[PDB]
């Protein structure tokens, strides 16, 4: 929720597509 | 002379209710600034010194009120 | 219920320890042991043919080994609920007393108790029961004096 | 009895905490605008009075809103504009701000090594005998 | 509560008739003799104390050089009177 | 026993903000691996079970990166001041403490 | 708490931290065009607010793109000209920016200056626990 | 109530305390050497 | 039970600093899992504890001498 | 299990260092037309991982 | 003798944490001279076969460098504060065992 | 090994050859 506080699990992993699949 | 013992049990009270306040600002929960905590503390302390020198002055008294000859 | 913190436990602790000799030696076990060695010591038409050493110590080992019923039961009935800490020293102390009053209670006399009721102006009854601190430890002292004389 | 100085001492102390709680709220919040509710922000001031039970330390009575005017920033390309085109900005002076900050700092550790000094006192009292 | 009971108040009203008991015990060594332990001969004062160092009808101001040497010498021939008719 | 239970909650409050003060320290020098999951306990939660290893979870993301890492220096910087003085309060503490059970001994 | 102290000024230095981050995305966006799926680009800010627990902490509820027309350009050889001929240049003000760096800068160090205060109090404060 | 009152009332009760048991002591001391006297 | 307890004391008593000693090896051996705070609070509580148990000797033995040093 | 913050930081110390090392060849080494052998110069950088025997410090695996 | 073996232990503690100051100032000092090897000891085993005439090891190098200096400085500044600190820690412990040792006599 | 741990005997010279031969 609000960031900075505490997850269970993690955030998905990030990416930056130059061009949308 | 019940007095002395519903001192002690007074200031047995205040030092345990420091000790409570203390562990419930360590538990991490809003309820206390940091001052009120340490100020308990001092006064408990003070008290308890106080209640240390009364006991020796008294057990002192009541030596010296035993090493009599009759 | 609830109870003091672990400083003045140590505190009250060790004042109680500090008071042990007299309180409990001098005015509750033997007292008449060591007069009835003074006694036969004089009779005996020497002053101190035993050492004065020797005589506490035997007089000590006696007091223990008569007491020692007594003083387990009291051991018993006072560190077996404080020492796993299941109770506290506001009915401990009760506790662990009760019994000595027990038994000091056969070795004080009627007679006594009766005389300091009416000096204290407490309640007589028909039926002893509790007999105040106050009261009881002055008749156990003049009892064992008497018997020892006698 | 030289004990009240510990309550004295104690609520000068929560005093001067609350008002640098109090300035640096105003610090953070000084570029903030529309608070919940549309509501924009507005600089808060302490009052300090004293808790006479003569003479003694001093309480908060209560946070009272500056009456400073309030600043406009003129950008029509805002959701929060006004009629004019106006978006208010709440009304924070960093400078005082600052020196709120510094003197409520300087008041609280004399305060602490007051406390300090009569804690001394009353040991070496204890232990006059 | 950080208070006191009168200490000094206490001091001549709660000890101040041990002085005319353990006269007595002094002045009847054939009811308590030397084969009695001196160490017990100190302790019968304070036995008695028990049911008269509580509160009792007989008080008074308290005594410092002046009064206390009036009253020690008024108070020990009562001890004195009592012991040696016995 | 009575002397143990008298500092048991203290002992454990400083233990926990070691153990809170070394993974703070570890994901602050991890700040520049990619892949690398922000990590922290909660203080509370462990603090009352044990007083009744370690459970660690994940901190939630404040702004994305590209390689994938999610630390934020400042937030890690307050955490870690916070941590360090509240260890300091429960250092004096004890001490304080063990002065008093000491000094009641005279 | 004597302890939020901290914590209004980390969120205060996160807010700080994320609108200066949206004005370097925008500077350096400045100039873009067609970006992913061909959608044109547009810039964005952030609004502040503050938690009301009275005095709170400052928060960024959401960024939000501008509503400032975006630039018309007659390029009719880019696919991405529409029966006009035009394209979609983002809308973005070089001096508000640098303005807004600025401000996210003083307001950086205003915040550390005054962490740097309190954590020097908070550390005297313990020196009569003893 | 203060503290330097309290401690002083201590004190005053100590050495009146002090100043009665030694009169005591002494006087019974005087009286058992006449008793042993002859 | 007398001796038994006074015993059983001086084993705890002597249990507790040879844990805090061992501990203390332990950890400067470069061992892990081993606390510094951890020892020294151990090291403070077993010094407490020894103190305390002197504390009970001088009284016990200052009881015993007031008490035999009397005439009967 | 205070004892390991030493490990960790210094450990942090030393790959930063790395870092800082491999950056200034690459920067002296710009324009490097060949090298000894005679292939050309190629830019070079490290690789960090986890120093977890689970988390700790940072260790460079490799250049 | 027991006394002498009791303290001894951290005697020899203390005594090998100054040599392996000193071989860390050594080579501290002589941080700029080429053609020289980083010394270190192995404090443990050292300790071990003591309790049970020192021998030192070469460290390894971390970064090649043309002057033949192998003695980094990160990794020995770390070193050393870390000596120093168990130094500290071996001084206070042998203190509070000595101290302890003489309040009996009292 | 690991960068920074001990071992038994001593590095090798370092040389940094301008042309190889």
């Amino acid at each position: 929720g609000v960031p900075g506080a505490l997850s269970n699990q993690p955030a998905p992993p990030n990416e930056a597509p130059i061009a949308t699949p | 002379a019940g007095q002395l013992h519903a001192a002690l049990d007074r200031i047995s009270d205040r030092q345990a209710a420091a000790r409570v306040q203390a562990e419930k600002f360590t538990l991490g929960e809003p309820g206390i600034a940091l001052n009120d905590v340490m100020a308990d503390m001092q006064k408990a302390s003070v008290s308890m010194q106080m209640g240390i020198q009364v006991r020796n002055k008294l057990v002192a008294a009541y030596q010296e009120v035993m090493s009599m000859q009759v | 219920g609830q109870s003091w913190s672990l400083s003045v436990q140590t505190l009250v602790f060790i004042t109680s320890l500090t008071f042990l000799p007299a309180i409990l030696l001098m005015m509750t076990s033997f007292t008449r042991i060591i007069i009835v060695f003074g006694l036969l010591r004089n009779a005996l038409g020497t002053p101190s043919a035993p050492p004065n050493q020797v005589l506490l110590g035997l007089a000590l080992f006696l007091t223990f080994f008569i007491m020692s019923p007594v003083i387990d039961k009291i051991y018993v009935d006072a560190y077996q609920p404080f020492s796993e800490q299941k109770i506290s020293m506001q009915e401990a102390l009760d506790k662990g007393a009760q019994p000595l009053r027990a038994f000091m209670l056969r070795q004080t006399r009627e007679a006594d108790l009766a005389l300091f009721a009416r000096l204290a102006n407490s309640g007589p009854l028909q039926g002893p029961e509790a007999v105040p601190m106050r009261i009881l430890l002055p008749a156990y002292v003049t009892s064992e004096l008497k018997t020892a004389f006698q | 009895a030289l004990l009240n100085i510990f309550d004295i001492a104690g609520s000068a102390l929560a005093a001067q905490s609350k008002r640098l709680n109090v300035a640096a709220s105003n610090l953070a919040n000084a570029d903030s605008v529309t608070g919940p509710d549309g509501q924009p922000y507005r600089a808060k001031q302490v009052v300090f009075q004293v808790d006479a039970a003569a003479t003694g330390g001093v309480k908060v009575a209560s946070v009272i809103e500056s009456q400073a005017p309030e600043k406009l920033v003129y950008e029509p390309g805002n959701p929060l504009a006004d009629a004019n085109g106006y978006v208010k900005m709440p009304n924070v002076d960093v400078v005082g701000e600052m020196v709120n900050t510094m003197s409520a700092s300087r008041s609280y550790q004399a305060n602490i090594e007051v406390l300090n000094t009569v804690k001394s006192m009353m040991l070496k009292t204890l232990t006059l005998g | 509560q950080v208070t006191s009971e009168q200490w000094l108040y206490w001091l001549h009203l709660y000890f101040w008739p041990l002085l005319r008991v353990l006269a007595l015990i002094s002045t009847a060594p054939i009811l308590s003799e030397r084969a009695i332990p001196k160490r017990v001969k100190l302790g019968l004062g304070i036995m008695i104390t028990l049911v008269i160092a509580p509160s009792l009808p007989a008080n008074d101001t308290p005594l410092f050089s002046i009064a206390a040497l009036w009253l020690a010498m008024q108070q020990i021939l009562i001890g004195i009177a009592l012991g040696f008719t016995m | 026993d009575r002397l143990d239970a008298a500092l048991r909650f203290q002992q454990e409050a400083l233990n926990l903000r070691a153990q809170r003060q070394e993974i703070l320290a570890a994901n602050i020098a991890n700040a520049d691996t990619p892949g690398y999951q922000a990590r922290d306990i909660d203080f509370a939660s462990e603090l009352k079970k044990v007083m009744v290893a370690v459970d660690l979870l994940y901190r939630v993301p404040d702004q994305p990166s590209l390689d994938g890492n999610t630390v934020d220096m400042d937030r890690e910087r307050t955490q870690f001041a916070d941590n360090s003085l509240k260890y300091q309060m429960g250092l004096t503490v004890l001490g304080s403490q063990l002065k008093g059970m000491m000094n009641v001994l005279q």
